[PDB]
């Protein structure tokens, strides 16, 4: 069978939602991993980023 | 912005008096106090201020 066992459609926004959770920490700016903020100028890469 | 002391000086502070403020912020997940505080000199007036003249001056 053709590989269609899913099917998505867009959508009006017909009602908002609920941000996503809050970052207490530092934000990694392309991953948006929460880290606290003693892991900065760590020496290490706690982003993945 | 925070609301600042907006407080009447009373008589009980008539005598140099101290103010101390302070906040715990939870922070990531560890607290700690913050705290600050002041000297208020508040110009020793009495509370009774008792006035006693010789009438016939």
């Amino acid at each position: 069978c053709n590989f269609s066992d899913k099917e998505v459609e867009d959508c009006v926004t017909n009602r908002p939602c609920r941000s996503q959770v809050r970052c207490e920490g530092f934000v990694c700016a392309q991953t948006g991993r929460c880290v606290n903020r003693r892991l900065l100028c760590n020496g290490d890469n706690d982003c993945g980023d | 912005s925070y609301q600042s002391i907006n407080i009447p000086v009373t008589q009980n502070m008539v005598p140099s008096s101290r103010l101390l403020v302070y906040y715990i912020v939870t922070g990531e997940q560890t607290a700690e106090l913050v705290s600050d505080s002041v000297w208020l000199n508040i110009e020793e007036k009495c509370g009774n201020q008792l006035q006693v003249h010789l009438s016939p001056d």
